């Protein structure tokens, strides 16, 4: 083949294949007229060899991914410059206009909108990378400082990590990224496609489908938001018209929130010196509200009782009483604990 | 030029240089023929090589023109799915010509189109129903009513 | 144009393109020379027509017709292993190990269960094909020998058809089926859609789907196996489990497989000398099978005396009767014929 195929074989070949009177030998005038040309039939090997790498959809080039992607319609991500925000500290009065830059370390940063030093509306003002890329997601507490100086401006730092700072998507990932796109297509009943709609809402992190809860045909939509905290409204209207849209043929859809349950304690306890009972009261709210978050299942009452006297400022305490009882309190699905009402005794 | 320059000085002679320029005028033509056959590898630089894409693609067209084939390629090749109802209907309208309201059920899994008699013919609606069995699930059941 | 240049054409350009004050004549050296760089370029201008036709993969089978159609997004269904449970014989207290080795003819198979013969556990142990393929599905009461020798174990057979053994991808069903999915315009849930679902399945040579069987949110699924053949029920309970995985949730799906019809021949035929009964049988049994393969519609008694007669060792045949009767039998859908008794007598 095109290993095979080289300058001296290909030139025994034509050698053979000329049968003529005179002579071959070494140096002749026929034999370097030959072996011009077989050289460059080498170089023309070479370079069908290389026809088939680039042919192949695998280990292609930018140019390769980009045209075939262009026939796909899987256009590749640039990536997104990053965003945050900085605070202004120096004279009084300082107006900085916009599209001023600011440079950390090698980084160029650029200035949205207008900030003025000791003005009513604050000292702090967004600050988007003038590239693309991670390494422009500065993190918290970087001193900026200006390219050009700017009079009464003396110290720029950032009170929040900057953001949004993502690096050009490679062929390789928009590979996988196609293939994955191809093997897989959106479809009606699997919950996964239809989760995928619901999920593209950033209030909303968990999604259950509850297949025939109406019947055939019907599907019931359950998200949850950030750590299973119900979303507002108008989150939950969007999600239904995005899912509309995205939704199958006729089917019957519902959306529901996660729903808080109020809790009311009561007990009696003996507080240790130095403790009063706001102070036990704050931090075993915070402890119930920890293990709210981190229990799944029915409510536990030694579970309560056992981060009650682990608070510290606890010596002995009675009479526990949760919402009239003692006894477990089964949770209903969708639904989380919330403290209303506390009453401790001494 | 390159294999006289290549040759030694001692075969600087006029035959050489004949030989020489004809060869290098072949190169030229192997070299663009490799290029023109390089650009039929891509869909967009083919000329004469979309007919192979159109029988790989199985469906026979005459020939119109080359950005056209290009553009009907890219047709065939997915673009499919009907994402949510609103596509059926705005499919069906225009074969109809008219509004269509729907009636569907989950537990029925019925789907009713309803259209004006008089503005959709016979034979029209034959081929627009045959279309939407063609796109609407099987287990679906799609209803053509025209409106008395 | 690779095809537009040819040899002589261009062997005549070669010649004419220089001009010569030498006479140019067959068998010169100078003639002799061109013949051979013209050789050469000849066999570059076919390589450059092969790789053409490589690119566009037409006619001959390479990998670059595999990874287009991965491209594409259909994969190539390699296969499942055949499975199925085999009974140790011998002295009770040996243990058979898992990953234990035995071989049946040239088939290898591997013990899946550690099996201790004698034990309350039984004899019977799960045994896997270890290479994927149909000829591993083998009949029950098949005797196993053991590539490692065991003390105390004597028998091997299996209680049961080993089953799972779907038959190895082949390069002509992949082109085949990603024509018929270039002549499909699939649907996200769409008769297409659902019988390229049936295809994503191992074995599914044929696919046919009927909408509205029941009516209401119902389709009826029949597949196929090779030339038109009946599917085991694994197969099928895979199929419908992978549907149910990617079907939209409400419609009913029942997926069937065709079922053979039995047939009787009774028959009086004279034998020719020197042929007996069974090698004439056989023959005949042969030849209806064959006849079977290549019919379609329903059974000709005429065609089934003639494939008879045409028998060797037939010489004079009489009251031939199919299910004892001369009369033509429906082949109906999703049914198959079947031999199951054959008489024949002198």
């Amino acid at each position: 083949m095109y290993s095979d195929q080289t300058y001296e074989v290909i030139k025994n070949r034509t050698l053979e294949n000329i049968n003529l009177d005179i002579y071959k030998g070494e140096g002749s005038f026929l034999n370097n007229m030959v072996s011009g040309n077989n050289l460059e039939l080498s170089k023309i090997y070479l370079e069908l060899s290389k026809m088939h790498k680039m042919a192949f959809i695998q280990d292609t080039y930018n140019q390769f991914l980009d045209k075939r992607v262009n026939e796909f319609g899987v256009y590749r991500k640039l990536g997104t410059e990053s965003n945050g925000e900085v605070e202004f500290i120096g004279e009084k009065g300082t107006v900085i206009n916009n599209g001023t830059i600011i440079s950390y370390r090698d980084l160029l940063f650029v200035v949205i909108k207008d900030v003025t030093i000791g003005s009513e509306e604050g000292d702090n003002s967004p600050v988007q990378a003038l590239e693309v890329g991670k390494k422009y997601n500065l993190p918290t507490n970087c001193e900026f400082k200006l390219v050009d100086n700017i009079s009464g401006v003396t110290k720029i730092t950032n009170t929040r990590s900057f953001e949004g700072g993502t690096d050009i998507e490679t062929d390789e990932e928009l590979k996988e990224r196609f293939y994955k796109i191809q093997r897989n297509q959106a479809t009606s009943g699997n919950k996964a496609h239809y989760e995928e709609w619901a999920l593209e809402v950033d209030g909303v992190y968990n999604v259950k489908v509850y297949p025939r809860w109406d019947g055939p045909g019907t599907v019931k939509v359950l998200i949850f938001g950030k750590n299973n905290q119900a979303v507002d409204t108008e989150t939950i209207e969007r999600c239904q018209q995005h899912i509309d849209e995205e939704k199958p043929i006729g089917p019957t859809i519902t959306v529901v929130t996660p729903l808080p349950i109020e809790i009311s304690i009561s007990a009696v306890m003996k507080l240790e010196d130095g403790y009063t009972l706001d102070n036990v009261k704050e931090s075993f709210l915070e402890s119930i509200n920890t293990y709210f978050r981190d229990i799944r299942g029915e409510i536990i009452y030694t579970k309560v009782m056992g981060i009650l006297i682990n608070t510290t400022g606890v010596h002995d305490l009675s009479n526990l009483l949760i919402n009239g009882s003692t006894d477990n309190i089964t949770i209903n699905e969708d639904k989380i604990p919330s403290v209303t009402t506390v009453n401790f005794s001494e | 030029m390159k294999l006289i320059d290549k040759l030694p000085s001692f075969d600087r002679n006029y035959i050489v240089e004949e030989i020489q320029g004809a060869y290098d005028t072949e190169l030229n033509i192997l070299k663009e023929d490799i290029d023109d056959t390089f650009n039929q590898l891509f869909v967009d630089t083919a000329t004469w090589g979309l007919d192979m894409w159109e029988d790989i693609l199985c469906i026979e067209k005459k020939e119109l023109d080359f950005d056209t084939r290009r553009s009907n390629i890219k047709a065939k090749m997915r673009s499919r799915g009907t994402s949510t109802i609103e596509v059926i209907k705005s499919i069906c309208e225009a074969y109809t010509k008219s509004e269509t309201d729907i009636k569907v059920y989950s537990d029925e899994f019925t789907f009713v189109l309803s259209f004006i008699a008089n503005n959709c013919d016979y034979k029209t609606l034959l081929d627009c129903s045959d279309m939407i069995e063609r796109v609407k699930p099987a287990h679906l059941l799609h209803y053509l009513e025209p409106i008395i």
